[PDB]
């Protein structure tokens, strides 16, 4: 059985220059009869399925544009993407169809840009929410970069660390930036013993968090 | 055009077994293989085997001998997958795709994907709540959302005010809590469009056939 | 027939 080994794991580049991956196979996938190389290139961009891009190593599929080349030939396979655009970003995999087929594990494409500081909004429980027991505090840390951000909860100033539930976004297309949700839940009961709620965000854009508070009593 | 038509999203329990369908339409189905492919959420690729359709033969990746079985019938242009007495390890997006086989040996062709959720938890409904700002003046621009709290299994999708809100939209992927799913989504819109043009998120969470709209109303 | 890949 074939192993596929792709390099590097992931990858940065900024929008407009070369980049450029590596797939390894333990064999040769190279058939002398045929004179062809049985390996593939796909991506795959978030919440879609794989797309082929490249096939026999270096022929290009219908319709993808010639910034995409596959080179390579053996045990030794590259593929190119020049003028790198932000709708590029996806896991790029490698596949032997030599015998049986095989993935390679993927190198992921991420975007650079500029940085950007987190646009943060904290949101009150609804009435909705509280009439049936629950309260959930919602943050939104909204199109920064880069990705690396601290959430952190505080109620009537003390840190407060769990009941919170962290998620966030892939990297955005059409502006190569980063988002995130923070939702704190308490009981009602809980929610009514304390009047200060405060989200603060720490990223590398500034020293000092982005605080954003609201009082229970207004 | 040619095109592979999945089922939808499963929730089925563990020890049963799950057929899938993979529909071929716009080419000559026995001139082509169809192989299957297995994804696990935020993971890579797996090979799973394939099926030429002429013949009825078969391949596996050793992994999936007597996991899956892949069949074919040639009057309807179908494949099927079937996996066998699931577990969560079989909880994954089990993609179909055309191989062309003799050529390229390429997948040049490739389903939606079929999402398998293997549990015992039952279907829920989610909650959905307004995000609004505090009645307590937090620029140009106002970010409004929705939180959707509490359900099983995915997916759930959310738009605003029916689609036509389509910038400065970010829905959050969910997260699992407690065999219970929350996401929410955010909107930003020019602090002077609300509250006097309305907007609303539209949720759908079909497997509990939940069609819910929240319009978004200004606090006190 | 049926060839496992094109390596066959
Ligand atoms: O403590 C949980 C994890 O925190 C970090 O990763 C999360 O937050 C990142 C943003 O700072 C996201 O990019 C990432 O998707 C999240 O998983 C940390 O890097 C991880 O090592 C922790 O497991």
């Amino acid at each position: 059985d074939i192993v596929m080994s792709q390099s590097p794991s992931s990858l940065a580049v900024s929008a407009g220059e070369k980049v450029t991956m590596s797939c390894k196979s333990s064999q040769s996938l190279l058939n002398s009869r045929t004179r062809k190389n049985y390996l593939a290139w796909y991506q795959q961009k978030p919440g879609q399925s794989p797309k082929l891009l490249i096939y026999w190593a270096s022929t290009r599929e219908s319709g993808v544009p010639d910034r995409f080349t596959g080179s390579g030939s053996g045990t030794d396979f590259t593929l190119t993407i020049s003028s790198v655009q932000a709708e590029d970003l996806a896991v790029y995999y490698c596949k032997q169809s030599f015998y049986l087929r095989t993935f390679g594990g993927g190198t992921k494409l991420d975007i650079k840009r500029a940085d950007a500081a987190p646009t943060v909004s904290i949101f009150p429980p609804s009435s909705e929410q509280l009439t049936s027991g629950g309260a959930s505090v919602v943050c939104f840390l909204n199109n920064f970069y880069p990705k690396d951000i601290n959430v952190r909860w505080k109620i009537d100033g003390s840190e407060r660390q769990n009941g919170v539930l962290n998620s966030w976004t892939d990297q955005d297309s059409k502006d190569s930036t980063y988002s995130m949700s923070s939702t704190l839940t308490l009981t009602k009961d809980e929610y009514e013993r304390h009047n200060s709620y405060t989200c603060e965000a720490t990223h590398k854009t500034s020293t000092s968090p982005i605080v954003k508070s609201f009082n229970r009593n207004e | 055009q040619v095109q592979l038509q999945q089922s939808g999203p499963e929730l089925v329990k563990p020890g049963t077994s799950v057929k899938m369908p993979c529909k071929a339409s716009g080419y000559i189905f026995t001139d082509y293989v169809i192989s299957w492919v297995k994804q696990r959420t935020g993971q890579g690729l797996e090979w799973i085997g394939e099926i030429f359709p002429r013949s009825g033969s078969t391949y596996y990746n050793e992994k999936f001998k007597g996991k899956a079985t892949l069949t074919a019938d040639k009057s309807s242009n179908t494949a099927y997958m079937q996996l066998s007495s699931v577990t969560s390890e079989d909880s994954a997006v089990y993609f179909c795709a055309r191989d062309y086989y003799g050529t390229s040996f390429a997948m040049d062709y490739w389903g939606q994907g079929t999402s398998v959720t293997v549990s015992s938890a039952k279907t829920t409904p989610p909650s959905v709540y307004p995000l609004a700002p505090g009645s307590a003046a937090q620029n140009s621009m106002v970010t409004l959302g929705c939180l959707v709290k509490g359900y099983f299994p995915e997916p759930v999708t959310v738009t605003w005010n029916s689609g036509s809100l389509s910038s400065g939209v970010h829905t959050f992927p969910a997260v699992l809590q407690s065999d219970l799913y929350t996401l929410s989504s955010s909107v930003t819109v020019p602090s002077s469009t609300w509250p006097s043009e309305t907007v609303t998120c539209n949720v759908a969470h079909p497997a509990s056939s939940t069609k819910v709209d929240k319009k978004i109303v200004p606090r006190d | 027939k049926h060839v496992p890949g094109g390596g066959s």
